[PDB]
Order: C-alpha cells, then sequence, then structure tokens
C-alpha cells in the first residue's frame, strides 16, 4: 500500500541516519584498547565512516568492550549499558570479551561479556586486528541498514 | 655514557633576555606548534580506504584457524592431539576413533573461537600440518556460538582457504 | 558421499545425525547444519594403488617438508595393500 | 576389556509395568511409590531378595536392614554355599584362608572341582610363579583342564 | 524419555533442567521474567518473536549458549506456529494487547491465536500447554479484554483438554502496567476491591506448573495475599510515589472488582508465598521518586 | 592470481562464499560425536 | 660446553657466597640460612622475627646499601607446616647487586609490615594479604588490592581452585549483576604431564 | 603450642572485639539500607548481620577469631566507604539461587551428590 511504502523509505532513512553517525563508548578493558586505537589511527580512521573518537557515554550509540571484563568491573560495564540512551548496541571486541579467553578458567574474570549486556557483534582475535575491528563496525552498519522498526510498528 | 636532559642554564644578557620576552609577549612557539600542524595540513593523509584498500600483511599472519587436506582429499589430522596439549587456552577439543578404513581421524575437532588466543602454537605443534591458522580475519558474527567451531566448520575453512593457505605455507615453510 | 537421515537431515563423514525425537534439531530450525560434503574415506578410497618394485618402500605423503613424517611401509603381505599411516596411500610390491 | 559393555544395554531411567504389561519410563517417584506400595503389604515370608553378582556391601546392607523392617530374614545370593554345619557362622570355612600370596608359601596345592585358571585367572596366575619358582606340586581333582 | 532431554547438573546457568520450552509472547512482561527464571535452571528456550530482533536483545543473557533460539512467527501463520513447537516439551502461551489494534483485535489476540497456539501444539506432539487468562474473564463482562479472554480460555480448554490455564489478577514488577498506570495517572475511588499478585510469585507458579505433573488439566487463579480496594490503593501508590495512554477498556477493567474463586487452586497450591505489596512497591515506585501500608479488607 | 594461478586441488571450493553470518545460510555448532552410552531398549512383548 | 651451555659466573658466585656469611656472621639472631645458586643469586633465609632488623640492614648498612625493594611476594608450600613463604628480593644500585630474603608464615602468625623500612612494600604485602590472607601487622592501610569486594577466599593459595567458587552474571529479575555458584560449559581438562623418569641427578632426594 | 598473637591473648579480648564488630555492624545497617538504596528493611539486614555472626559462632581459636575480625572490620570499612555497589551488598542475599534441596529424598532425585 502507500503506508508500507512510506514507512520503507522512512525506516531506510532512519537506518541511514543511525548508521552513518555511530557513535562509540569505547571500554578500554585491556590488549585491545591498543588495537581500537589503531582502528582510530590515521590507516584506518574510523571517523571517515561518521564513527567519531571518543563520545561521552551519555550520548554514545555503541559500547565497544575492548578487553577483559573482571568481575570487578561487570557492574561499571552494566551501569554504563543502562545509562547509554536508545538504539545502543555493544560490539563484543577480542576474546576476553567473546568468551573469556586466555582467562576464560580464572577465578575473577567474567566469561565474555554477554554474561552482563546483550551483544550484537563479537569481533575475534587476541587482539583482532584493527582492520577486523572495522570490519565489525561495518557489519554492524549493515546489521543496522537491514533493521525494521517502523515497518514491523505499521504491522503491530 | 649518560646525558643531562633539562641542565641548561639560560643566558642573562640583554640578547637573549629580550629574545625570551619576545617568545612570552609575542607568541613564538606558539606560531611553530601551529606551523607544524599547518605542514601536516597539506601532506596526503595515511589513510587507506577500506573496505576497497587493505592493510598490508605476510604469510605468517594467524587468523582464522583451518584443517587441511592432502593433495588427494585425505585430510592431514591423525588425531594425536598434540595441538590441544599444546594449547595455552585449552581450546581445542579432540575424540578420535578409528574409521572404517582402519584410520587414525577424528569425530570431534572443536576449536572455540572465544577462548583461542590465536597464537598459531597448534600449528607449530602439528606434525603435518594439518592445522593451519590461515588468512582470515574478518569472520565476525552476530551470535557467540557461531565462534565455536566444530570440525565440519574447520574443514570447510580449509576447503574454502585451501588456494591462499598452501601458497602461504609456500612462501613460509623454510623458516620452520 | 554425504547421505540424509528419515528426517532430512545430512549425515557427517563421522556419522552424526540427530534422533527424530531428539530436541536439538531445534537449532537447525530457520538455520541450516553445516556438513562437509567431501568425505575424506571415500577421497582416499580414489587413489590409485602405487605399484612398486621394491620390499620396502617409504613415504611422506608428497611435498617432502610439506607432508607427513617419514615412515616405512612394508610389502611382504601380498593379501593386503600396504597403507600409510599418516596419508592413507596404499601400495603394493608388483611381484 | 570388559568396560564397553558397561554402556552398552544400560538401565537409565526407572520403567514400570504399563496397562499394557510392557516396561514404560517413568520417575523416581513413580517407582518407589510403586514398590513401597507393594512392600507396605508384604510382611514376613511375603518379600525376598536375591543379590546379583556385582553388588556391593552397602547395598547388602541397605537391602538386608529394608527387609529385616518387613521381617523378612530371606536374602540370598545366587552362588550356592552350603549351610550345613557351621555354615556362614565362621569365616574361616569359606574364605581363601591362606592368602593369594601363602601361595607362595606352600608346597603342595591341592585343587577340587575347580577351573581356577577362569574362575580366579590371578590366583591361577600366582600358582604358575610358585609351580615355577618353588617347584610347587599340584594336583587337581575334577576334569582334566589346562 | 530421551537421553538428551534428562536433567543434569545442579540446576545452574550450565546445567540441563530437562525443559525445552517454547514461549508464545516472550517478550512482554511476563516473558522476560519467564525466560529469565527457565534459563537460569538450563532450559532450552524458544522465543518466536514478531517485533524487531533488538527489541529481543535483552532475552540473550538469560541462558547459556545455544539456550535460547530465536525465530520469527506470525500469529495468522499456523506454520510458523508448528516450526517453533514441534521440539518442545512444553508451550507456554502469553500472547496478550491492553488495547485493540489495527491489525489485532482482542478475538485476534485472545481467541483466534491462542487456538492456533493450542492446536498446532496438540496435534505436533508437545506434552505441557500453559495458557494464561485473566482472572476477571467472564462472557457477561463489561469488558472486551475479558469476554474475549474467557472465550479464549474455553477454546483452549476444548482444543488442549491438558492445558494448565493460569488465572492472575493483576500482576506488579518494575515494568508493569498496574501500579505504573497509576503512578503516571497523576482513574477514580470506587467500590473496586483488588488482589493484585507479584511477578516473580507469577513466574514461579508458571514454573511450579511445568514442573508438576498433577497441574495437567487443573486451572490455577493466582491471587496476592491480601485484597485491596482501588481507592487506598491508588492512594498508597501516590504516597510511595511521592506524590500529593489509556482507553475505555481499560477503565472497565480498572473498575472490575478481582473476583474471589476459592474452588480453584492458587499459588500456595504450587508451593508459591504469595509476595505482598507493600514488600515489593517501593522496589517498583523507587523510580517515580523525584509510607503507612493500605487496609486491606 | 592471473599471473601465478594457485594449485588446483578438487577439494576447493569453486565457489567463494562471504561472511553468512546473520542469514539462514550460516554456521550453527553442534556436537560431531554419536552417542555413548547405549540404552537397554525393554521387550515389547508382554512378559507373562 | 661452549655454544648451547649458560657460562657460570665464579667472580659472583665468590663473591655472593662471602657477603651471605658476612650478613650470617653480622646477624645470627634471625638467619637460618645462606644459600647461592648455580646463577649466581643469594638467598638469605631468615627466621620472621627479624623481618625488621635484616631489611633495615641491608638498607642501612654501608657494605650493604639495597636500598631498592624490587619485589615482595608469598610462595604456597603446603607439605610444609609454615605454609607460606615471603620472598623479599633487593636490590642495591651502590654494590650493582641482588640479594632474597626469605622467610615463613602459616595462615595464623603474623608477618611483621616491612613498610617502615621500604614504602615499596605498602602494596606488595598487601597483595600477600588479598592473595594468600598472610597478615601483616603494622600495616599502614591493609586491605583487598585486586580482587572483588566481596571476594571470599585468597586465591593464590593452591588449594584454591582455578576457577572460584562464584562468578558473576547479569540478572534481569533483581536488575543486578549477581553471584552463583560456579558451573562451566567446559571443565579445564586437566593435563597430567609429568614424566615417570627423572630428569636431574643431581636434584635427586635421599629416600625414606 | 605456645603461638603467637595477632591482637587478643585469649578469648576475652577476642570476644570483646568481635562484640564492638557487632556494635559497629549494628550502627552501620540503616545507612547501608538507605545510601545503597537497599529493597530490604533494616531487621532483615540486621538478621543477615546477626547470621554471619552466628555461623562462625563454633571458634574456639583467638587467633581464627582475630583474623575474623580483620576481615569483618574490611568488610565494614568497604561497606561504610562507598567501594562496594549495590551488587556486593546484595551477594549476601542470595535471590537469584534457588534453594537447595534439603532432605535426603529430593536430593535423590534431583541428581548424585550427598
Ligand atoms: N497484569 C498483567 O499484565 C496480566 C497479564 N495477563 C496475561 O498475561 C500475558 C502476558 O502479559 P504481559 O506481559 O503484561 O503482556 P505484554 O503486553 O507485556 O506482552 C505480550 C506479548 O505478546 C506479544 N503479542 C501481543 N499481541 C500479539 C500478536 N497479535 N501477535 C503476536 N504476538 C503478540 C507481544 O509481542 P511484541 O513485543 O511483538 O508486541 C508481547 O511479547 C497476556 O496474555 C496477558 O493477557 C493476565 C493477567 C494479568
Ligand atoms: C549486609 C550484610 C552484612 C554482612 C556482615 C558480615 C560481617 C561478618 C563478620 C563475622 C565476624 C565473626 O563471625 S567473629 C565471631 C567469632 N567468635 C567466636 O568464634 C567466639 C564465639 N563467639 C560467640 O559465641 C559470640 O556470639 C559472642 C557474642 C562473642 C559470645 O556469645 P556467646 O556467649 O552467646
Ligand atoms: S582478547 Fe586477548 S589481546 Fe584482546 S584484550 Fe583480551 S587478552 Fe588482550
Ligand atoms: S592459536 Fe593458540 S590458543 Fe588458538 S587454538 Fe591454536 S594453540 Fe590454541
Ligand atoms: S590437527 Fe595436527 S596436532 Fe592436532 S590432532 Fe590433528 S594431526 Fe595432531
Ligand atoms: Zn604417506
Amino acid at each position: 500500500s502507500r503506508g508500507e511504502y512510506v514507512v520503507a523509505k522512512l525506516d531506510d532513512l532512519i537506518n541511514w541516519a543511525r548508521r552513518s553517525s555511530l557513535w562509540p563508548m569505547t571500554f578500554g578493558l585491556a590488549c585491545c584498547a591498543v588495537e581500537m586505537m589503531h582502528m582510530a589511527a590515521p590507516r584506518y580512521d574510523m571517523d571517515r565512516f561518521g564513527v567519531v573518537f571518543r563520545a561521552s557515554p551519555r550520548q554514545s550509540d555503541v559500547m565497544i568492550v575492548a578487553g577483559t571484563l573482571t568481575n570487578k568491573m561487570a557492574p561499571a560495564l552494566r551501569k554504563v549499558y543502562d545509562q547509554m540512551p536508545e538504539p545502543r548496541y555493544v560490539v563484543s571486541m577480542g576474546s576476553c570479551a567473546n568468551g573469556g579467553g586466555y582467562y576464560h578458567y580464572s577465578y575473577s574474570v567474567v566469561r565474555g561479556c554477554d554474561r552482563i549486556v546483550p551483544v550484537d557483534i563479537y569481533v575475534p582475535g587476541c587482539p583482532p586486528t584493527a582492520e577486523a575491528l572495522l570490519y565489525g563496525i561495518l557489519q554492524l552498519q549493515k546489521k543496522i541498514k537491514r533493521e525494521k522498526r517502523l515497518r514491523i510498528w505499521y504491522r503491530r | 655514557t649518560y646525558k643531562y636532559v633539562n641542565l641548561r642554564e639560560p643566558s642573562m644578557d640583554m640578547k637573549s633576555v629580550t629574545d625570551r620576552a619576545a617568545q612570552t609577549l609575542l607568541w613564538t612557539e606558539l606560531i611553530r606548534g601551529l606551523g607544524m600542524t599547518l605542514s601536516y595540513l597539506f601532506r596526503e593523509p595515511a589513510t587507506i580506504n577500506y573496505p576497497f584498500e587493505k592493510g598490508p600483511l605476510s604469510p605468517r599472519f594467524r587468523g582464522e584457524h583451518a584443517l587441511r587436506r592432502y593433495p588427494s582429499g585425505e585430510e592431514r589430522c591423525i588425531a594425536c592431539k598434540l595441538c590441544e596439549a599444546v594449547c595455552p587456552a585449552q581450546a581445542i577439543t579432540i575424540e578420535a576413533e578409528p574409521r572404517a578404513d582402519g584410520s587414525r581421524r577424528t569425530t570431534r575437532y572443536d576449536i572455540d573461537m572465544t577462548k583461542c588466543i590465536y597464537c598459531g602454537f597448534c600449528q607449530e605443534a602439528c606434525p603435518v600440518d594439518a592445522i593451519v591458522e590461515g588468512p582470515n580475519f574478518e569472520f565476525s558474527t552476530e551470535t557467540h556460538e557461531e565462534l565455536l567451531y566444530n570440525k565440519e566448520k574447520l574443514l570447510n575453512n580449509g576447503d574454502k582457504w585451501e588456494a591462499e593457505i598452501a601458497a602461504n605455507i609456500q612462501a613460509d615453510y623454510l623458516y620452520r | 558421499g554425504v547421505r540424509t537421515s528419515p528426517t532430512g537431515e545430512k549425515v557427517t563423514h563421522t556419522g552424526q545425525v540427530y534422533d527424530d525425537e531428539d530436541y536439538r534439531r531445534v537449532r537447525f530450525v530457520g538455520r541450516q547444519k553445516e556438513v562437509n560434503e567431501n568425505f575424506a574415506i571415500d577421497l582416499i578410497a580414489e587413489q590409485p594403488v602405487s605399484q612398486v618394485g621394491s620390499r620396502v618402500i617409504s613415504c611422506d605423503g608428497g611435498g617432502g617438508a610439506l607432508g607427513h613424517p617419514r615412515v616405512y611401509i612394508n610389502l611382504d603381505k601380498e593379501t593386503k595393500t600396504g597403507t600409510c599411516g599418516y596419508c592413507g596411500l596404499q601400495f603394493r610390491q608388483q611381484h | 576389556f570388559a568396560y564397553d559393555g558397561l554402556k552398552r544395554q544400560r538401565l537409565t531411567e526407572p520403567m514400570v509395568r504399563n496397562e499394557k504389561g510392557l516396561l514404560t519410563h517413568t520417575t523416581w517417584e513413580d517407582a518407589l511409590s510403586r514398590v513401597a506400595g507393594m512392600l507396605q503389604s508384604c510382611q514376613g515370608n511375603d518379600v525376598a531378595a536375591i543379590a546379583g553378582g556385582l553388588v556391593d556391601a552397602e547395598a547388602l546392607i541397605a537391602l538386608k536392614d529394608l527387609l529385616n523392617r518387613v521381617d523378612s530374614d530371606t536374602l540370598c545370593t545366587e552362588e550356592v554355599f552350603p549351610t550345613a554345619g557351621a555354615g556362614t557362622d565362621l569365616r574361616s570355612n569359606y574364605l581363601l584362608n591362606t592368602t593369594i600370596a601363602g601361595v607362595e608359601e606352600a608346597d603342595v596345592v591341592l585343587l577340587v572341582g575347580t577351573n581356577p585358571r577362569f574362575e580366579a585367572p590371578l590366583f591361577n596366575a600366582r600358582i604358575r610363579k610358585s609351580w615355577l619358582h618353588n617347584d610347587l606340586k599340584v594336583a587337581l581333582i575334577g576334569s582334566p583342564v589346562d | 524419555l530421551h537421553h538428551a532431554v534428562i536433567p543434569h547438573g545442579k540446576g545452574g546457568r550450565s546445567s540441563v533442567s530437562g525443559i525445552v520450552a517454547t514461549v508464545f509472547g516472550a517478550t512482554g512482561f511476563l516473558g522476560r521474567y519467564l525466560v529469565n527464571h527457565l534459563g537460569r535452571m538450563g532450559s532450552q528456550v524458544i522465543v518466536p518473536y514478531r517485533c524487531e530482533p533488538y527489541d529481543t536483545m535483552h532475552l540473550r543473557p538469560m541462558g547459556d549458549l545455544g539456550q535460547i533460539i530465536f525465530m520469527d512467527w506470525n500469529g495468522r501463520d499456523k506454520d510458523s506456529i508448528r516450526r517453533a513447537v514441534e521440539h518442545s516439551n512444553v508451550v507456554i502461551n502469553l500472547v496478550g494487547r491492553e488495547w485493540e489494534t489495527k491489525n489485532f483485535d482482542f478475538e485476534d489476540v485472545f481467541v483466534k491465536i491462542p487456538q492456533a497456539i493450542a492446536q498446532v501444539s496438540k496435534e505436533a506432539g508437545v506434552e505441557k500447554f500453559i495458557h494464561i487468562s485473566h482472572l476477571n474473564a467472564d462472557i457477561k463482562s463489561s469488558s472486551k479484554y475479558l469476554r474475549n479472554k474467557a472465550v479464549g480460555e474455553k477454546e483452549v480448554r476444548e482444543t488442549f483438554p491438558e492445558a494448565t490455564i493460569i488465572k492472575p489478577a493483576d500482576i506488579f514488577g518494575r515494568e508493569d502496567r498496574f501500579l505504573n498506570y497509576f503512578a503516571n495517572i497523576r482513574s477514580l475511588g470506587k467500590k473496586t476491591v483488588k488482589q493484585p499478585v507479584y511477578i516473580v510469585d507469577v513466574t514461579k507458579g508458571i514454573i511450579n506448573a511445568i514442573k508438576d505433573p498433577d497441574a495437567r488439566g487443573k486451572t490455577f487463579a493466582f491471587v496476592g495475599p491480601n485484597r485491596y480496594l482501588l481507592f487506598d490503593l491508588v492512594q498508597y501508590v501516590f504516597a510511595v510515589a511521592h506524590r500529593p495512554w489509556t482507553t475505555r477498556d481499560k477503565v472497565e477493567r480498572i473498575h472490575t472488582t478481582d473476583r474471589t474463586l476459592p474452588h480453584l487452586p492458587g499459588l500456595e497450591d504450587l508451593g508459591v508465598q504469595a509476595t505482598p505489596l507493600e514488600l515489593k512497591a517501593i522496589e517498583v515506585l523507587r523510580r517515580h521518586r523525584t509510607v503507612q501500608p493500605a487496609k486491606t479488607v | 592470481p592471473t599471473v601465478k594461478p594457485p594449485t588446483a586441488r578438487k577439494f576447493i571450493w569453486t565457489n567463494h562464499k562471504f561472511n553468512l553470518s546473520g542469514t539462514p545460510q550460516q554456521y550453527v555448532p553442534y556436537s560431531t560425536t554419536r552417542k555413548k552410552i547405549q540404552e537397554w531398549v525393554p521387550p515389547s512383548t508382554p512378559y507373562k | 660446553t661452549r655454544p648451547t651451555v649458560r657460562p657460570r659466573n665464579d667472580v659472583a658466585h665468590k663473591q655472593l657466597s662471602a657477603f651471605g656469611e658476612y650478613v650470617a656472621e653480622i646477624l645470627p639472631k634471625y638467619v637460618q640460612q645462606v644459600q647461592v645458586s648455580c646463577f649466581s643469586e643469594l638467598e638469605i633465609c631468615i627466621h620472621p622475627d627479624g623481618v625488621i632488623p635484616v631489611l633495615t640492614f641491608l638498607r642501612d648498612h654501608s657494605n650493604a646499601q639495597f636500598k631498592s625493594l624490587a619485589d615482595l611476594t608469598a610462595v604456597d608450600i603446603p607439605t610444609r607446616q609454615n605454609r607460606f613463604e615471603i620472598v623479599y628480593n633487593l636490590l642495591s644500585l651502590r654494590f650493582n647487586s641482588r640479594i632474597r630474603v626469605k622467610t615463613y608464615t602459616d595462615e595464623l602468625t603474623p608477618v611483621e609490615s616491612s613498610v617502615s623500612v621500604y614504602k615499596a612494600a605498602n602494596w606488595y604485602e598487601r597483595e600477600i594479604w588479598d592473595m594468600f590472607g598472610v597478615f601483616f601487622a603494622n600495616h599502614p592501610d591493609l586491605r583487598r588490592i585486586l580482587t572483588d569486594y566481596g571476594f571470599e577466599g585468597h586465591p593464590f593459595r593452591k588449594d584454591f581452585p582455578l576457577s572460584g567458587y562464584v562468578e558473576l552474571r547479569y540478572d534481569d529479575e533483581v536488575k543486578r549483576v549477581v553471584a552463583e555458584p560456579v558451573e562451566l560449559a567446559q571443565e579445564f581438562r586437566k593435563f597430567d604431564l609429568n614424566s615417570p623418569w627423572e630428569a636431574f641427578p643431581a636434584y635427586r632426594q635421599p629416600p625414606e | 603450642t605456645s603461638v603467637k598473637p595477632i591482637f587478643s591473648r585469649d578469648m576475652n579480648e577476642a570476644k570483646r572485639r568481635v562484640r564492638e564488630l557487632y556494635r559497629a555492624w549494628y550502627r552501620e545497617v540503616p545507612n547501608t539500607v538507605h545510601l545503597f538504596q537497599l529493597d530490604i528493611s533494616v531487621k532483615q539486614g540486621r538478621d543477615k548481620v546477626r547470621e554471619m555472626f552466628k555461623k562462625n559462632a563454633h571458634v574456639t581459636d583467638p587467633r581464627v577469631v582475630d583474623l575474623l575480625v580483620i576481615k569483618g572490620k574490611m568488610e565494614l570499612e568497604e561497606t561504610i566507604n562507598v567501594w562496594k555497589q549495590r551488587t556486593h551488598v546484595m551477594r549476601f542475599f542470595h535471590e537469584t539461587e534457588a534453594p537447595r534441596p534439603k532432605d535426603f529424598l529430593s536430593k535423590f532425585y534431583v541428581g548424585h551428590d550427598p
């Protein structure tokens, strides 16, 4: 119908604007912070995608969990995720954020950040390269591109 | 065999004192810093055009794991569990048995890619070049269990990437 | 050399397939069961048996340092061919 | 090598008879209730017990105390030992009283009615070691086995 | 019983509870805490979702890996219902709307879709089916909600005769539409008597109804421990919240007294101690803060 | 590979595939072993 | 033995043996053993009552001047009745040398805090409280430094398991990160690696 | 049998330190329920304090109860200073944990544990 066409074009508009202006809050926990900083470094340059360098956590769009989540910092991660306005996304960078990694069997490590927050992109590596992290951010943008918020709203 | 950083006593004649006062009032070093930033403004940036331009790698690069085969279709892995014995994160889970023609072959070859530390001790422990850590780094997932590889996924990665993996091993096996 | 269970599920080169009353098929609902369709037991059986004139043959798998460790296969039994324990290539004394 | 029989034919779940007379899977509550409802109706010689060949002593005294609560002494084994005379009262008349090690101290071994090669293969291995090193004289009463 | 569905572990996150659940309407208020309480035992939860997958993301940390299977479905597509339920050993229905929409009236949400879910669950061989009615569901009710929910309860009973049908009165929690409705109304006081039940009590009731083989074919009435008049309840809500979207069908249900059904079993017959509202109302309404308890009957 | 082509093998995929995550063609993990313990199937005949 | 063997340093071995005799005869009240390894490191094994008199001496004697505390360590050896082995590593920048002062305690005997000698120790032995449960008396602010705030037990004890007893997850019911008894989806696979053959006959212990 | 003390020469000074620690926790509990904005009552938190003290009431060694008073003061110092979050205070109340089977019969039903 006509309303189906209008909500299709408006979903395309809002998804274009949300994926083309992603603002990350990076948790610089461990070694993956260095490779996030290389994804911001002038070779890869996240800012040319509209992905700014160090937005404040009250205005960020994605939470990049870059490093080991210990048990002593799991509620801090949860509190920052609760303070993020929607639509918020979470990229899990590297093996300790993904599944505990090299510290999986430790007494003090959350076995993957997915026990604390919902995770949208899992970027594997130890550390994953800055090109691999930029790949994960572009896959997150493609995930935002195919969101159907107003179309499902028009069908509900 | 050592040197003194910042042990210069500055000259107190009217020439040097007037030089430092002109630097203070007329902001000469601030213009120097502005000039260096302006000099980078007119340089070509170092930014490659990802995804269309890729970062440089080498045949030693340790990316996505793969199980390899012989040049006959037979898989190289003969179930010796050296890779999971050397595995520093215990990402590899192996169960084996003799198959229908009596060969020593695995029935479980799991690699948890979210325990894996990507150090490639498995591919240097491997005596038949069966497990390799191949060249792929662009294999991010939307779900955690899509990074829990079984034997089928690793053999499919080997069949997918063998044309590149074999040439990287051909480039690097003389250093090994 | 893949085949299929009566549930419509592919059977792996190991032989793994879920039962019909196993709930764990629900993980492939809306998705796919990933199997590899190049079964190595069928591919090594396509290789022709190598006729050699010696009594003991060496095999390293081909490629020299790129193959497996070089082993020595006896070929005195004429009932059975001599199989490489690593690569599965089989040999026969031609006499 | 009999450890692979330890994963075939295994009883994993409680089973009861259905309305059609077939063993169907059930919970522990249903199976133990249907056994206890019959055990409460029994008394005296109404309930007995046969212990098998692989049963630990803990389950043996468990089933003995359970049937003694219903006043039943009929707890039996499948392997017959004669209760004539002293019976199972004194331990000496049903043990290998010497030892397995005491075979090395013997000089005449008399074997009656047994094939100790297959009934107790390392008791036979100890007999052969005493045969070989101590010049043991062995005699057999029974069929001429190897 | 199949070997993969025998319970193992100590009942934690990596355990196996032996419960393979298809929870329709798992993206709501009740489905949130039900999928939480199922996923912490180690249950295979199938969540069929209608909405955007973003709006399901909060269900993902609730279980171990592979223990929540998200899949698309539609209320008017029985093939998707069969695609969701044909591996489960229990199917819980939680589909509901407080308002009728352009595409789904109260008869679609309460009569058509529960009968469809229960019929496809009957013919696929699902062992247990739990359906959630409302306590005040009546054919001669003043509100279309309760009329269609009584009709749908009758149809679920006649198409899945072993269905555990559960009657909650009024559910309160952090994401409710009962105390958050009263805190954001800033309609009146009448002779309406209510006994509201807590969401963790309802969730423990649903899980104990899964585990109980006696709960097949029963009808349970989940009520709170204290009956309140509506006026002093709303005054207690404005007192705890530090205070001085609607429709007329919602107002008809607010002014419906919570009926007394003593012959139906409740939370105590499943082993759930019903939490009084004075223990949890502070937890619910702390967010609305920028208190002597109410009188019962 | 126009100058130096890769070494041809019969098991190498003739069709390359991109990252299939988020699609119905994606990898789903599973145990590749068979069943460890065999259960005793009771007799289907009656016992009287 | 030229290319692949580590060359032995005999001058440093002689000098460290002589200085070990020196320390053992200046402080006979506390020094229990003095030993020098084959790679030329001096260990002074003392009684735990002399943590402050020995370490002040090495800090202040004109022929010691161990002005640096490199590292402070505990080692849990459970077959010893004094199962914790407190290891001080000292550096003399003047004499270009390192010394090791080892002592002992169990769970209940407090070690005297060495913060009055080296302030460097202020966190280190605090770590020894957190990881091992060795109490340090007259410490300024003794509390945990590395474990989580509600942590029970001391992790670097060897009877403490590799994973803990509790693990965290976010729970949406209570809206809170919660602690639960630990379950692993894959148990840590214990590998028995030790060869049944003797490797070093120079380290053979006498039999019983 | 002659050991070095920590703070207490015998059990009398030790019980005095236990008693002062219980006093300090009893005084602290309403401030803890307020500033962490816990969803419990002061009676319930003080019952948890009493439970944690009476759990260790079987100990007859002065050094062990000295270290228990030391660790209780460390817990209290981490609670007065807001070093714990709400999560660390509520880990004493095992709220998300299912109740364990206590009798023989339900432990027999659920698994192999004694
Ligand atoms: N106090 C209470 O809330 C009480 C509730 N109940 C009943 O309990 C159940 C759950 O309650 P509650 O959590 O509050 O409900 P919610 O409004 O919070 O959510 C209901 C769920 O049903 C889904 N749903 C609704 N309409 C449709 C439809 N047409 N097709 C497919 N899915 C649909 C929603 O999915 P989506 O996210 O896509 O919209 C949502 O997941 C309901 O059946 C309700 O009638 C009974 C008594 C008291
Ligand atoms: S996944 Fe590995 S490399 Fe990355 S931050 Fe963790 S420990 Fe460092
Ligand atoms: S790369 Fe290292 S951590 Fe990963 S599987 Fe191989 S040995 Fe294990
Ligand atoms: S991959 Fe290599 S090291 Fe690992 S079991 Fe197979 S043959 Fe052995
Ligand atoms: Zn070969």
